[PDB]
């Protein structure tokens, strides 16, 4: 288990689920203000990725890439790990923004929201991989109560952004 | 050229020279060395390669590890400073450095291990836990041998390219001010090794030549990859004896990996490391030359541990050795130095006796005459092995016997004592006087200054030593020329005149004449004034200082009393250098300032008035002492001898063996510091109790009492009729304590009545009558009354469970902790971290925490500074599983044959054992059962009563409060604090913020502010304030509010019960003005209202349970400043010292950025 683990997410010292949800470590480094921060994911945004990594080196000041990482611990068929990423952004699982600095100092927004609305089911992401399934084959009365939040969740983090990009 | 310096400044000078990069992180008593630098570099000074050091500054000593590796790696020569706990947390990084082979010098000031209690003073615990990192290590034993030594293992590491451990013993050598031969920047840069520089630059990590460091490796190759640096380890004895040959030829001071010193033909030899060696070589040379065939091995290199140089300098007719660690390793067979000892004299065939001790733990003293008790043991038929000096050790028996004292210091060395008061000038007057001594004639000076844990008003004692030879005195003085009293108080309080020789001088400070002398001196002090011939001189500095308009400022007069009795130098240079010092301290305070100045200088040499006392004086006898009242075993065994300076007479068998002290001991203390006192003015007074809620030390509070209860009242304790329902019938009277009051004037700035209804009145002067006022006020009865406690009227009427600590006069810390414990501190247990709230909190002997009448009081505990937020988390986990273990034993009370009643309240238990007021009243219940239940049982379910008032102490739900400093919230235990946030656990973390580093004297973290200037921020602080509330609202389900006592007594109510009543984790970032920000500490209170007025300070609460009622969780308190944020820098030193514009106006952009971004949160 990990703080960036998610909820309901099974994994070691998280035997049933891990409750608290995702730390936001994006959201933290923003407070700074003069902080580069980036969500990405490649399986997603091939030209997003690419727009990230070089505004966070040309900054001339502390750059923070988050990059959604597929792994064999998901529970996944690694055949499709680029797929699995892009469904992570489309179910809302995962943002992708960038957070600048030198747009603020130009008089502009610092955030902005690269994926505004998701068109994918947030719950049909988390059944595809079994770090989630396992939950549901283990405890079924409380497999429903942590994907319901994991959901509320994600939904309270998108609404979040799009303040930040308003 | 010579110069009087301290250690520090001496590692500080040759490290500045040789390194480009230093990333530090401040820790006692190294962080000196890492100011100096900062200060040196903030005013360019140019190292041997032309340029500035870079001083960066890491939010922990483990931070500091990892930038020196990655700057190492990359081609940069780094150094670091740090002793102690700080030491402990580099300690990985040390492997890796070693093991890359990387030069590199870490200076330590070493300093003991946080064991059974942290101690911030020296001896070699923190290097002995890094002996097996692979670093070199070279101990530095003189305030010369740190400037030589210091070159030394910067010339030998590049060649080597072993990383080298420098360390001296932590305040006894890097706080010692001694003459010494600086050594010129030109002249190291001569010694250095280029070649080898420029070979460490092509090593380093670079994309035109890559390379891969850190690899992980199996078992097939890694046992030889690690033997494979064996040849570096073999070569580096040889390169550090060159290199102090090397520095023998510039200097002409020769050092050795082992040094002998002693009989050529001895037989009984000491081997010894750090400042001991200077001590030992001093009695050396006495009881050598009374024909004693005694010696001393030196250490300098303790590792690599060359057996080849410590066989050479081992003369062949020793047949007893003695080996002195500065270290105790429980359990352990032997101490590090004497199992080194003990295996080269085997793998060698000597047939020596080895016997090893310990010494000098936390600083303590070391003196000849303990030098000569560990010979006269070799000296025995069996000599004691695993011994101790300096200590009685009654119980294991361990200690050896002081037989003997003897006077080893040199012939013609002066010695001088200064007692003086807390920020009286008297320190800084002697190390003014040691400079002009030094800088002026051709004798050698020494300094060693002794502070007290009391932050205001406490002892320091300064030892001062002149001679025309050097002086290896590292120890207190024991027979003194001249004694200085600065403090007229301390007649009759402590044995000022101890050791004094006959003939010597006592100069005191005082308004009495020569036959009030009789009347004022005690007994004791006119026999040693007489029987010793002294030569006796008083001054009324106080009086000259308030004549010429200097106030009560006595450093100049008493340090011109000093030179005109000490016939140190000719009266007339000494009158010049002080004047020309005066030019150097006070020519920028202005022409006026100056002359005054001028004039104390003049005036103090016409005052001085020798006492012709009566010969009768030495047959004067004691007054019959009154008679004592009886006090506890713990304040009349060990609290009072220790604040009679007389600790170190104290036993082992005195001591719990695991630093667990009682609560409630600072009110034995009665210090009666204060030069006013709140008097109270019944007539004007609105019965508001702000000024007990305001007080940072108990000192004043109100008290109610029926008026039968005043009975025996003195005349002077007039009262008032209680105002309120609650109090209806009842006498109100607010009763200040005189001798627990500091004077600072709090309570007479928050007093809102119309008239003054506390008016600050000499303590003096009403100092008897208040006693007798206090201790009526203090002995009534309690009082059940029905105030609210959530109002600021209601809780100050609860009794304070935090009073008289040692924080200084108007602290803005202690009001916050003390209203705390005046809500919860019936159930509450704290964590506290390591800095001021863990030294005013948590000092020995005394305790500031107490309890209630019913004998419950907060448990306190201070673990590292690091570690407090995991500390407490660990501390909740233990509290459930206490209250699951009772919960089990009642509910099998339920099956049991018990009374009904018995079983109402325990049902009534578990149902609120989780809820704090529920939990007390059916808690309460089931203890008031308990005795007459056991009574009516036998047999099992009697052992099932017994289990339940075992752990009947558990029944009321606790509270555990997470307390520390804004260094250790966001810095050091950053990390540990968000992850128990992020646990969810039920824990109340109170930061006090001072946006400094408060304890270490004022250095920057990331609390402070933008332009504010602090220690490692010469220039002030670029980057903003780390908003550490704000990352706590991110989880969303933290409790976070931002609370300031002095600007909303009513906001910082609803934030406490708030944060406490919640179900999580709850976090309160309390703005605590401190004496580091350059204010009036009287008006703290109304600092704290213009900070927030100017949009400087936030105040905010963050409710997860208001987002689950469908609400806004984020509740702006203060959403419109009315004051200027400009003219509240402007209140402040910390930000008028940088007048510089630039930042002023980065500070206010940023004060609007942060208000409108609280304004979108609500909206
Ligand atoms: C690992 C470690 N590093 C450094 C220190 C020295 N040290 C103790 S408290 C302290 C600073 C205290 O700052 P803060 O937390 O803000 O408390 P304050 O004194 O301001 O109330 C320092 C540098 C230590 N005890 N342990
Ligand atoms: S002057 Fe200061 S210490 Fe004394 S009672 Fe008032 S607030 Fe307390
Ligand atoms: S602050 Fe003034 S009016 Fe209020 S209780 Fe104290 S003395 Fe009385
Ligand atoms: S926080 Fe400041 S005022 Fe309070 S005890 Fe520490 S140094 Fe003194
Ligand atoms: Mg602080």
């Amino acid at each position: 288990s990990s703080k960036a683990t998610q909820t309901g997410a099974v994994a070691r010292f998280a035997a049933g689920g891990k409750f608290t949800k995702k730390k936001d470590l994006g959201l933290m480094a923003m407070s700074y203000g003069y902080v580069y921060v980036a969500s990405v994911a490649m399986g997603a945004s091939h030209s997003q990725l690419m727009k990230a990594l070089i505004e966070a080196e040309k900054y001339d000041g502390p750059s923070l890439i988050i990059a959604y990482a597929p792994c064999i611990n998901h529970g996944i068929n690694m055949t499709y790990s680029q797929r699995e990423a892009k469904k992570a952004v489309e179910a809302g699982y995962w943002p992708l923004y960038r957070y600048n600095p030198q747009l603020a100092q130009e008089g502009k927004n610092p955030f902005i929201l690269d994926y505004k609305t998701p068109t994918a089911s947030f719950r049909d992401f988390l059944m595809g991989e079994i770090r989630y399934t396992s939950l549901k084959k283990q405890f079924p009365e409380k497999a429903e109560q942590l994907f319901a939040k994991a959901e509320a969740d994600a939904k309270a983090r998108l609404e979040q952004y799009k303040k930040l990009a308003e | 050229p010579k110069q009087t310096l301290d250690g520090n400044t001496a590692a500080a000078h040759v490290a500045y020279a040789m390194s480009e990069v230093a990333t530090i992180y401040p820790i006692t008593p190294s962080s000196p060395m890492a100011e100096i630098a900062d200060e040196w570099a903030a005013h360019g000074r140019k190292n041997i390669f032309g340029k500035t050091l870079q001083v960066a500054e890491m939010q922990s000593e483990a931070g500091a590890a990892g930038a020196v590796h990655g700057s190492l790696a990359a081609g940069a020569l780094t150094t670091t400073f740090t002793a102690s706990q700080g030491l402990l947390l580099m300690i990985p990084n040390m492997y890796k450095i070693a093991g890359e082979l990387l030069p590199c010098v870490f200076h330590v000031a070493a300093r003991a291990l946080s064991t059974h209690a942290l101690s911030i003073f020296g001896d070699h615990a923190d290097v002995m836990a890094a002996r097996q990192t692979g670093f070199a290590m070279l101990s530095s034993a003189s305030v010369q041998e740190v400037m030589d030594l210091a070159l030394v293992a910067h010339l030998a590491t590049l060649k080597a390219r072993v990383p080298f451990v420098h360390f001296f013993d932590g305040f006894r050598t890097s706080h010692e001010v001694q003459k010494i031969d600086v050594i010129e920047y030109e002249d190291m840069a001569k010694l250095v090794d280029w070649d080898a520089i420029r070979a460490f630059r092509q090593r380093a990590l670079n994309p035109e030549h890559p390379h891969q460091r850190g690899t992980a490796q199996n078992p097939d190759i890694y046992f030889q990859s690690r033997e494979a640096a064996n040849p570096y380890y073999l070569a580096t004895p040889g390169i550090v004896a060159q290199v102090m040959e090397q520095v023998a030829g510039l200097t002409g001071r020769h050092y050795h990996l082992f040094d002998y010193a002693g009989a050529p033909d001895a037989e009984r030899v000491i081997v010894s490391m750090g400042s001991s060696c200077e001590v030992i070589e001093e009695t050396v040379n006495y009881l050598v030359e009374k024909g004693e065939k005694v010696g001393l091995i030196k250490v300098r290199l303790f590792r690599p541990f060359s057996a080849e140089h410590f066989l050479k300098v081992l003369p062949a007719s020793v047949k007893r050795i003695a080996v002195l660690d500065r270290t105790k390793e429980p359990g352990s067979l032997g101490e590090p130095l004497y199992e080194d000892v003990q295996t080269v004299l085997a793998e060698h065939g000597k047939n020596i006796l080895v016997v090893g001790g310990r010494y000098g733990l936390g600083s303590k003293e070391f003196n000849p005459s303990m030098v000569k008790a560990v010979f006269d043991n070799l000296a025995a038929t069996t000599p004691k092995n695993k011994f101790t000096v300096g200590i009685t050790d009654d119980v294991t028996h361990t200690s050896l016997e002081i037989k003997e004292h003897i006077d080893t210091s040199p012939k013609g060395t002066f010695r001088c004592k200064f007692f003086g008061l807390g920020s009286d000038g008297t320190v800084g007057a002697n190390k003014n006087s040691i400079k002009i001594i030094g800088d002026h004639t051709d004798m050698y000076a020494q300094g060693y200054f002794v502070y007290d844990s009391k932050k205001s008003g406490g002892v320091t004692i300064s030892h001062l030593r002149f001679g025309k030879q050097p002086i290896q005195s590292a120890y207190l003085i024991d027979q003194a020329d001249l004694i200085a009293c600065h403090n007229p108080s301390y007649v009759g309080r402590y044995n000022l005149l101890e050791g004094i020789k006959p003939g010597g001088i006592f100069l005191l400070n005082s308004t009495w004449s020569a036959e009030e002398m009789d009347s004022r001196l005690p007994a004791d002090m006119k026999r040693t004034i007489a029987t010793k011939k002294l030569k006796f001189y008083n001054i009324d500095a106080v009086k000259i200082a308030q004549e010429i308009g200097l106030g009560s400022r006595i450093n100049v007069i008493m340090q011109t009393a000093f030179f005109k009795i000490a016939n140190v130098i000719p009266v007339d240079e000494a009158i010049k250098y002080i004047k020309d010092s005066i030019v150097k301290t006070y020519g920028k305070k202005g022409d006026k300032i100056l002359n005054m100045n001028f004039a104390a200088v003049d005036r103090a040499l016409e005052a001085l008035e020798e006492i012709k006392y009566p010969a009768s004086w030495a047959d004067a006898v004691d007054e019959a002492a009154a008679t004592v009242t009886e006090e506890p075993e713990f304040i009349q065994k060990v609290l009072r001898p220790i604040n009679a300076l007389k600790g170190d007479e104290l036993p082992v068998s005195t001591f719990t063996p695991d630093g667990v002290f009682p609560v409630g001991t600072t009110k034995y203390e009665k210090r009666g510091i204060a030069v006013n006192i709140p008097q109270w003015q019944p007539e004007n007074c609105i019965q508001c109790n702000q000024c007990s809620l305001v007080c940072p030390h108990a000192a004043i509070r109100p008290y109610l009492a029926k008026p039968a209860d005043l009975a025996g009242a003195p005349e002077t304790f007039v009262t008032k009729d209680a105002i309120g329902k609650e109090a209806a019938g009842l006498k109100f009277r607010i009763q200040v304590s005189p001798l627990d009051c500091t004077g600072c004037g709090n309570c007479a700035d928050v007093c809102p009545a119309k008239v003054k209804a506390l008016t600050m009145v000499p303590l003096e002067e009403v100092t008897a009558v208040e006693e007798a006022n206090y201790n009526f006020a203090e002995q009534l009865p309690e009082v059940k009354v029905n105030f609210n406690p959530a109002t600021v009227k209601g809780s100050q009427f609860r009794q304070p469970l935090l009073e008289f600590s040692g924080a200084c006069a108007g602290c803005g810390e202690t009001p916050y902790v003390k209203l705390v414990t005046q809500l919860f501190g019936d159930r509450m247990i704290i964590a506290n971290a390591t800095g001021c709230s863990s030294i005013w909190g948590g000092s020995a002997p005394a305790c500031p925490y107490t309890v209630n009448r019913q004998g419950h009081g907060p448990a306190w505990a201070s673990s590292l500074f690091e570690d407090n937020a995991e500390f407490g988390y660990g501390m909740a986990l233990a509290v459930a599983k206490r209250q699951d273990e009772l919960a089990t034993a009642i509910s099998k009370a339920l099956e049991a044959p018990v009374s009904a009643a018995f079983k109402a309240a325990c049902e009534g238990w578990l149902a609120g054992k989780d809820d704090a007021d529920r939990s007390r009243e059916y808690g309460d219940r089931i203890k008031a059962l308990l005795p007459g239940e056991i009574s009516q049982a036998s047999g099992e379910v009697k052992d099932l009563l017994l289990d339940i008032d075992r752990q009947k102490d558990y029944l009321t739900k606790k509270s555990i409060w997470i307390i520390g400093g804004d260094g250790w919230a966001y810095d050091i235990g950053y990390g540990g604090l968000d992850h128990v946030l992020a646990s969810g656990a039920n824990v109340n973390v109170l930061v006090l913020d001072t946006e400094v580093y408060s304890n270490t004297g004022g250095q920057s973290s990331k609390a402070t502010q933008t332009g504010a200037v602090a220690r490692f921020a010469a220039g002030g602080k670029f980057t903003k304030k780390k908003d550490l509330g704000l990352m706590a609202m991110s989880y969303g389900y933290v409790y976070v509010a931002s609370v300031a006592m002095g600007a909303s007594h009513s906001q910082l109510m609803k934030a406490l019960i708030e944060a406490e009543k919640y179900d999580g984790p709850s976090l309160i970032i309390a703005y605590a003005p401190c004496i580091n920000h350059g204010i009036n500490m009287t008006y703290s209170q109304r600092e704290a209202k213009k900070a927030v007025e100017a949009g400087y300070w936030p105040l905010y609460r963050y409710n997860p349970q208001l987002a689950q009622e469908g609400k806004n969780p984020f509740i702006l308190d203060y959403k419109t400043p009315t004051a200027s944020f400009r003219d509240f820098l402007m209140g402040e030193i910390r930000y008028t010292s940088l007048k510089a514009e630039q930042l002023f106006a980065k500070a206010e952009a940023d004060a609007k950025a942060r208000l409108e971004q609280y304004k979108k949160l609500a909206e």
